[PDB]
RNA sequence: AGCUGCUCCCUAGCAUGCUACUACCG
RNA sequence: GCGGUAGUAGCAUGCUAGGGAGCAG
């Protein structure tokens, strides 16, 4: 505070008690002048050291605004990348299979770990070495879950694609030897 | 961080207005910033108020408030000024000598490179003030050419014959020899591989790198580089041998190189060659000729 | 003497790493179970034998300039 | 109780990056293990105490190296230290006797 | 902190008491001195404290700023201590197997393969030129890693398998010099 | 990239409390 | 001369909060 009442007071009381110990009148001119500037300093305290509670509560205030809009923010953020994700991942299974096998069952309930088995257009396999290659993915097209799979594409353990010629009983050591195999249901 | 250029001594600030962002010093940044315009300094942090979408951007009015920098009217009870004593708050405050004659780095960050005296400072400066006027000449060179228009062709005329068609608010620079086009071709994903070209008007000529078909919507873009700075200055402080050093001469004198005989011997003994040599007077073949001087 | 080719076989696998050999998955496999096999060694002749096995790993691949680095 | 000293040592040798390789840019964490270790020097075994006095000069050697590089390169002294206290024993004994002060 | 202004003003009336308690004086001059003092004193201990505290703030300030900056420029440069660490411990460590394989990896002689610990297993060497040839190879014996192998087969650089016999010093410029030869362990 | 418990160090805030100095009054 | 209230400076205990780190299951 520079420019509230208490300061006009107290800084011309000083200058006329001042000017007045240049003069130097009196005895009780010097306890009169310092008891209007014990008093005016006691203005001078209240209005220049409690005003300043005022500010800071104000600011405490602002920032927690400040930190409640951002929080406020982040929510509708969030909601809307939750939804999309909903949204997106809806579009691939409402097929007619899905409806068939839930038309089939007498309340509409069925347990969860058969929908990949008997809906899933895609199938992927990982072999360890040639001995389960050789027992499960044979050939071109192999049966499993009462069905029938068509070999598309077989990769390693380093994403790269490998021939259907390379995995003899000779090759098997030049083979990074996790193998992924994916196959299409054939109709 | 490191060591400045002007000063050799470690700090750890920039211009952060300036083009390049060299090193400076505490009383060294003080007055490259004070005497001209730059008025925002990098340090592991930059130098700027922390006050949630406040504006400011200048060094002399921010002030320190505990852990962070701080706005005028955003700082708090008490602080300390992060600008005093003729120094910036920084990195290694003490050992910092500092410098008097500032105006050769400031004429050559405040200047264009527009006229003469530009190039005057920047070769009449010191050494690596000059490799610094060279990467700044670069840098300008470079923001002031994709400045320019974009060329998008929409007809196709004949070969070697087209249209142009630029877009609002830039200009067409000269189409000149000088400069190199720079088109890609467009797709459904991306747009990309046409090569550097030279337009000029014809119907629009254009002088392409090797034979392929015009497409419709490609630009033509004068691109730009991604320059770096430089380590090492022009040339080395030089020197006389006492000796042929590392070499020793051939054995006999050949025909075509017979006239250059007295060449041999002048340069062998020190690192440079200043040439005084007019557009054909022999200019290479002395390349030919010194280079069999010692197969090895 | 075993302290300290045990923690040169670690630096040495640092090394190697770095140098991403980790995207070849036997050559990883192989150099892991050396690294593993030298940190678990009682005497100190057959961990130098699978330094010799580990440091030829870094010997065969050209992202090393040999002549600079090894300047005395 | 104390510990294996071979815990505490590779706990002061191995470790992932910049969390130690450079001892002036924590130190703290060499207190810590030191405050682990301390019950080590009331062992018979003489190869144990010198786990605890190996740490404490250590500590020692990483306050003086981190004050040299400091007054070497802006010229600056941390006024009054306070930290003497970390490379004598008395701040690692009072830990293990009955008056809590935590 | 006595370089501050007020500290002027605390030894005057201070020194004003000494001369009192030299004099042995009155009563209400000796108010005055308790009266200009604790105005002294007051006016003078809350400059002196700020600042002091302040001293210390910007030196935890500048080695916080610094501990940042090493953090962050030591990081930047792993890939190169990491490399020469490794060399002068290997330099350090003084054995004779693998000084062999780093001076023959420093002259050219680089393997192609992990070298193989059982006698078993096959060894593949790059040989660059001759001399080389001439100090590591005697015979059917290759002298490699502190162990001995015998030779198997020598090839050049264009895949064609070239025969012992003919490599010499007279013959040596009309083969692909980069030779590959092929051994297994004793 | 987890759930707990314990410990060390640094900063800020508030309350409480102690102690000292100035002012008013009784 | 003492008591009270209003001020300014230093110290002490704990309570919350933020950050870094160590151990054990
Ligand atoms: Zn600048
Ligand atoms: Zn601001």
């Amino acid at each position: 505070f520079s420019s509230l009442p208490s300061y006009a007071a107290f800084a011309t009381a000083q200058e006329a008690y001042e000017q007045a110990v240049a003069n130097g009148d009196s005895e009780v001119v010097l306890k009169k002048l310092k008891k209007s500037l014990n008093v005016a300093k006691s203005e001078f305290d209240r209005d220049a050291a409690m005003q300043r509670k005022l500010e800071k509560m104000a600011d405490q205030a602002m920032t927690q605004m400040y930190k409640q809009a951002r929080s406020e923010d982040k929510r509708a953020k969030v909601t809307s990348a939750m939804q999309t994700m909903l949204f997106t991942m809806l579009r691939k299974l409402d097929n007619d299979a899905l409806n068939n096998i839930i038309n089939n069952a007498r309340d509409g309930c069925v347990p969860l770990n058969i929908i990949p088995l008997t809906t899933a257009a895609k199938l992927m396999v990982v072999i360890p070495d040639y001995n389960t290659y050789k027992n499960t993915c044979d050939g071109t097209t192999f049966t499993y879950a009462s069905a029938l799979w068509e070999i598309q594409q077989v990769v390693d353990a380093d994403s790269k694609i490998v021939q259907l010629s390379e995995i003899s009983m000779d090759n098997s050591p030049n083979l990074a030897w996790p193998l992924i195999v994916t196959a299409l249901r054939a109709n | 961080v490191g060591a400045c250029v002007l000063c050799n001594s470690q700090t750890s600030l920039r211009c952060g207005a300036c083009i390049r962002r060299p090193f400076l010093c505490c009383k060294c940044c003080y007055d490259h910033v004070i005497s001209t315009s730059h008025k925002l300094v990098l340090s592991v942090n930059p130098y700027v108020c922390n006050a949630p979408g406040c504006d400011v951007t200048d060094v002399t009015q921010l002030y320190l408030g505990g852990m962070s920098y701080y706005c005028k009217s955003h700082k708090p009870p008490i602080s300390f000024p992060l600008c005093a004593n003729g120094q910036v708050f920084g990195l290694y405050k003490n050992t910092c000598v500092g410098s008097d004659n500032v105006t050769d780095f400031n004429a050559i960050a405040t200047c264009d490179w527009t006229n003469a005296g530009d190039y005057i400072l920047a070769n009449t400066c010191t050494e690596r003030l000059k490799l610094f006027a060279a990467e700044t000449l670069k840098a300008t060179e470079e923001t002031f050419k994709l400045s320019y228009g974009i060329a998008t062709v929409r007809e196709v005329l004949s070969d070697r014959e087209l249209h142009l068609s630029w877009e609002v608010g830039k200009p067409r620079p000269p189409l000149n020899r000088n400069y190199v086009f720079t088109g890609y071709r467009v797709t459904k994903n991306s747009k990309v591989q046409i090569g550097e070209y030279t337009f000029e008007k014809g119907a629009v000529v254009y002088r392409g790198t090797t034979t392929y078909k015009l497409n419709v919507g490609d630009y033509f873009v004068l691109t730009s580089h991604t320059v770096m700075p430089l380590s090492a200055p022009t040339l080395v402080p030089q020197e006389h041998y006492v000796r042929i050093t590392g070499l020793y001469p051939t054995l006999n004198i050949s025909d075509e190189f017979s006239s250059n005989v007295a060449n041999y011997q002048k340069v062998g003994m020190q690192k440079y060659s200043t040439l005084q040599g007019p557009p054909g007077t022999g200019k290479s073949h002395f390349a030919i000729g010194l280079a069999l001087y010692y197969p090895s | 003497k075993m302290s300290d080719v045990k923690c040169t076989s670690v630096v040495l696998l640092s090394v190697l790493q770095q140098l991403r050999v980790e995207s070849s998955s036997k050559l990883w496999a192989q150099c892991v179970q050396l690294h593993n096999d030298i940190l678990l060694a009682k005497d100190t002749t057959e961990a130098f034998e699978k330094m010799v096995s580990l440091l030829s790993v870094l010997l065969s691949m050209q992202g090393a300039v040999d002549i600079n680095k090894l300047c005395e | 109780p104390y510990p294996d000293p071979s815990r505490i040592l590779g706990a002061g040798c191995f470790v992932d990056d910049i969390v130690k390789t450079d001892g002036t840019l924590m130190i703290e964490r060499f207190v810590s293990l030191a405050i682990d270790a301390y019950p080590l020097t009331k062992h018979p075994n003489q190869e144990y105490a010198d786990v605890f006095h190996l740490y404490l000069q250590y500590i020692r050697k990483l306050h003086d190296e981190l004050t040299g590089h400091m007054l070497d390169m802006y010229s600056v002294m941390l006024t009054n230290d306070n930290t003497s206290r970390y490379w004598e024993p008395e701040f690692y004994e009072a830990m293990y006797t009955p008056h809590t002060v935590l």
